[PDB]
């Protein structure tokens, strides 16, 4: 092994062309990842099936965007850069949706960037920062715009340098997301009365602006980060929408 | 059989230090600050903060190594 | 509590005639492992002590304009830290430029101030820095013993203050006694008496030596407040100000050579 | 030094082992690359600033914390199972003496905790391990904080009003409400309120025990992440425990006032009616095992 990059909550990575190697004491992961062939996604190479443990095989990408944000906090990541690595994105996840598969746990941690200027999904099979209204108020629908509204909240987190609704807890998280696009009125979103977790006597808010939530966006920007942060799960733009967007 | 109810004895090595009920009527929090509402929703009052500076003031005083 | 931890049991010493011995074993190991490897370069255990107490006051420079806002028991909890290192180990083997930047971090990591490498790094070659910081915490934190909790004698001074404004009606403005007893703790902070005496009785000498210097004597709260033993604490408290009276700081071109000579011998192995 | 023996678990946080005194060896895992620079983990220094303090028979000992470069190990010692295997045991009967002896322990171990200003905030049936000799023993220190000097909270399950609310400051009201849910978890063998989010278990809350008004909760809009709720009745407490005694009643509902301030602390509790009635608490020895 060249080093050990890791370990997260299952499994422990190593680096070893160069490749990573995931060390896990499952098959969801390998079935999810070998039906889909893309240049923006990571490619799961080689599977070994051991008595002792199972070795999963993909390619290396030096850090993750979390640390590329964190150490670029100062510099500050220029407008063609992330506009490339937002269509990589949708392009990826419009291929992920053509199939039947979802993530759901689109956070900037679990997306990778090279050294040539690519950035591709990972994590196929906390992380309040970046859940969709729909998730938060109890809907048990798992449909793929929790993906958009994810995806928003990164790109949004990318361009602020700073994260969109810093919320602690689900009902702060809630709060934070009604401050931020209003109240969830029953014709802004049909059927938002029906989720087991709205209470009638949630505050309020009003809406404001995107001029002030995302200031340094530009004007179509603005209008495509709105469409993906939509109350309505329906009204969402999906993301073979969202790669036709000018 | 019964389980009978003993408190818990360890040697502050200082002078005794008064009861956490009895801090409102000596004026112990007379002296200190006012708890917000915030806190005191949360079960944070003024009175444990007075003891915690009452015990330690007075902990280790008459101790040699 | 102080009075069942293990500060109180492991690190608070007799006499400094202890705190003598454990330094002079301390360098006399250090000189027979070098001599064993294979000599005026050596230090005598005089000269670690004036380095030592120079870098403890070049750590409290430090933590004094750390940002952001560094509160004073994780101060207090570095410079203990630093002073239980270096009793037990030779100022030569790892430099203290380093140790004392080591000894921040683990102090600001330890009592929850929570702060990041990067923020860590920037009050300060600064990659270098971090890892020598990083590689060094764990050989810190062993040194220590495992016990990093310190208890810094301002919560038993705020404890002892609350208790004068409450049971004493003789004395009237508790605050002037607020900046002098201050200032006095300072020095102890220098004294080695933080390896000798418990937090409380520090807070009571520091109380007693800023009423004695604004010329109110306080006599009756020690002994009939306090049901106060109260010779023994005099002498406690005798012993404390002496040990503030003898201590004095190093010279300007001692320091200079010294840590000329500490470099040599860094260099040199 | 330690031969390792068997594995045990694996966590977000750590992974433990079973090594050779049988004892348990919990390495810290290295984390994600952006957690690289910031050495030990915070999770492990915790635990041994906190464990080298307390010596208790009803609280988790660090026996040894030797590591390795920037790798960790924290020596505990071994427990054969928890209190969550025995409430999910189908095979074992729970008799009143058992949850008497449960909660002794642990209100034991509270009070010794608070004593010294700490708060455990981490109380689940998990969380209070089991040896050999049928003593319960507190554990995961991980998130214990020292109060008393002016966002990890545990699971919703056990998590109280005032903490799902967003309370920053609190006493030991929360660790109260814990061992409370804890008890009723033990009492009816199943979560007593097992919500889905933080307002589901608001919700269940509030309809299992009445939505309080100010007469009983004083301060209710003064913490931030607080919502208004409708009036529900709220189920008697003895429909709910139809096996349960008016003293054990009494001391459910002081454990689940929705007052911190005013709900019984571990003294309090510990010198209750319940605890002093026939029969007496079960010895360690005969507790149940799986
Ligand atoms: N193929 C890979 N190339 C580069 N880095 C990787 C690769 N796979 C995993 N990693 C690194 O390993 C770390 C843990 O990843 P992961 O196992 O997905 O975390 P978790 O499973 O806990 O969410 C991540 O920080 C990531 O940077
Ligand atoms: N003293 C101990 N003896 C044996 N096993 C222990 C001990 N303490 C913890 N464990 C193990 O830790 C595991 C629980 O870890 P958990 O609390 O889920 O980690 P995290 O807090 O990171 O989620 C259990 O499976 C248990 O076997
Ligand atoms: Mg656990």
């Amino acid at each position: 092994k060249v080093e050990k990059i890791g370990e997260g909550t299952y499994g422990v990575v190593y680096k070893a062309e160069v490749v990573a190697l995931k060390k896990i004491r499952a098959i969801r992961e390998i079935s999810l990842l070998k039906e889909l062939n893309h240049p923006n996604i990571v490619k799961l190479l080689d599977v070994i099936h051991t008595e002792n443990k199972l070795y999963l095989v993909f390619e290396f990408l030096h850090q993750d965007l979390k640390k590329f944000m964190d150490a670029s906090a100062l510099t500050g990541i220029p407008l063609p850069l992330i506009k490339s690595y937002l269509f990589q994105l949708l392009q990826g996840l419009a291929f992920c949706h053509s199939h039947r598969v979802l993530h759901r746990d689109l956070k900037p941690q679990n997306l990778l960037i090279n050294t040539e200027g690519a950035i591709k999904l990972a994590d196929f099979g906390v992380t309040l920062w970046y859940r969709a209204p729909e998730i938060l108020l109890g809907c048990k629908y798992y449909s793929t715009a929790v993906d958009i509204w994810s995806l928003g909240c990164i790109f949004a987190e990318m361009v602020t340098r700073r994260a969109l609704f810093p919320g602690d807890s689900e009902i702060d998280q809630l709060f934070r997301i009604f401050r931020t696009l209003g109240t969830p009125d029953e014709v802004v979103w049909p059927g938002v009365t029906s989720m087991p977790d709205y209470k009638p006597s949630f505050p309020k808010w009003a809406r404001q602006d995107f001029s002030k939530v995302v200031p340094p966006l530009d004007e179509d920007g603005r209008s495509l980060l709105s469409q993906m942060l939509h109350y309505d799960p329906n009204k969402r733009i999906s993301a073979k929408a969202a790669l036709a967007h000018p | 059989a019964l389980y009978e109810y003993q408190p818990l004895q360890i040697e502050t090595y200082g002078p005794h230090v008064p009861e956490l009920e009895m801090l409102g009527r000596l004026g112990y929090l007379n002296h200190v600050r006012a708890a917000s509402p915030q806190d005191l929703a949360g079960g944070y009052t003024s009175s444990l903060a007075c003891h915690r500076a009452l015990q330690d003031a007075f902990s280790g005083l008459f101790w040699q190594p | 509590m102080y009075h069942n931890s293990s500060q109180k049991r492991h690190w608070t010493f007799s006499s400094e005639e202890q705190l003598a011995r454990l330094r002079a074993d301390a360098n006399r190991k250090f000189r027979c492992k070098a001599v064993a490897n294979g000599d005026p370069v050596f230090l005598e255990p005089h000269e670690e002590m004036t380095l030592c107490k120079y870098y403890e006051k070049r750590l409290l420079e430090f933590c004094s304009v750390f940002k952001p806002a560094m509160p004073r028991s994780v101060v207090g909890t570095a410079c203990m830290y630093f002073k239980r290192f270096y009793l037990n180990n030779s100022v030569m083997e790892y430099h203290p430029r380093i140790i004392m930047l080591t000894c921040a971090f683990l102090a600001c990591k330890v009592d929850e101030f929570n702060v990041s490498s990067p923020q860590f790094v920037g009050n300060l070659g600064q990659e270098k820095a971090l890892e020598q910081i990083l590689e060094y915490e764990l050989l810190l934190i062993q040194q220590l013993n495992f016990h990093l909790i310190v208890h810094n004698p301002y919560r038993p001074f705020e404890g002892f203050l609350i208790d004068l404004k409450t049971r004493y009606p003789i004395l009237e403005n508790p605050e002037i006694l607020r900046k002098t007893a201050d200032d006095f703790l300072n020095r102890i902070a220098l004294t080695d008496a933080y390896l000798l005496y418990t937090p409380s009785q520090i807070a009571l000498t520091a109380i007693l030596s800023s009423a004695s210097r604004a010329g109110i004597t306080m006599e009756s709260y020690l002994s009939e407040s306090l049901m106060l033993c109260l010779s023994q604490l005099l002498d406690i408290m005798k012993s404390m100000r002496n040990l503030v009276k003898k201590y004095e700081p190093p010279r300007s071109e001692e320091v200079a050579v010294l840590k000329q000579k500490l470099e040599r011998c860094h260099s040199a192995e | 030094r330690y031969e390792k023996l068997d594995f045990l678990g694996e966590g977000q946080f750590a992974t433990v082992y079973k090594a050779r005194q049988i004892v348990a060896i919990k390495k810290i895992k290295l984390g994600h690359r952006s957690e690289a620079k910031d050495g030990i983990n915070r999770t492990a220094l915790r635990e041994i600033k906190l464990l080298q303090e307390l010596s208790h028979p009803n609280i988790i000992g660090l026996l040894d914390a030797f590591g390795h470069k920037s790798n960790i190990s924290l020596v505990f010692d071994f427990m054969e199972t928890d209190l969550e295997v025995i409430i999910k045991d189908n095979s074992l009967v729970l008799t009143p003496s058992h949850i008497k002896a449960y909660m002794l322990m642990t209100l034991q171990g509270l009070e010794y905790l608070h004593q010294h200003w700490i708060l455990h905030r981490d109380l689940k049936p998990n969380n209070l391990l089991l040896d050999e000799n049928g003593v319960l023993k507190l554990a995961d220190f991980g998130l214990a904080k020292s109060f008393g000097s002016p966002h990890q909270v545990v699971t919703r399950w056990y998590r109280a009003p005032e903490l799902l609310f967003g309370a920053r400051m609190y006493g030991v009201g929360v660790d109260m409400w814990a061992v409370g849910c804890i008890l009723a978890e033990l009492l009816l063998r199943v979560p007593f309120l097992p919500g889905d989010s933080d307002l589901d278990q608001l919700t269940r809350i509030f309809e299992t025990l009445g939505t309080p008004t100010e007469e009983q909760w004083p301060d209710m809009c003064s913490l931030p992440d607080y919502v208004t709720f409708k009036s529900f009745p709220g189920i008697p407490l003895h429909h709910i425990f139809s096996a349960a005694g008016d003293d054990l009643l009494d001391l459910i509902q002081g454990l689940f006032l929705f007052n911190p301030c005013a709900r019984i602390t571990a003294t309090q509790a510990l010198k209750m009616k319940y605890f002093s009635n026939r029969p007496g608490p079960t010895p360690g020895c005969q507790l149940p095992r799986p």
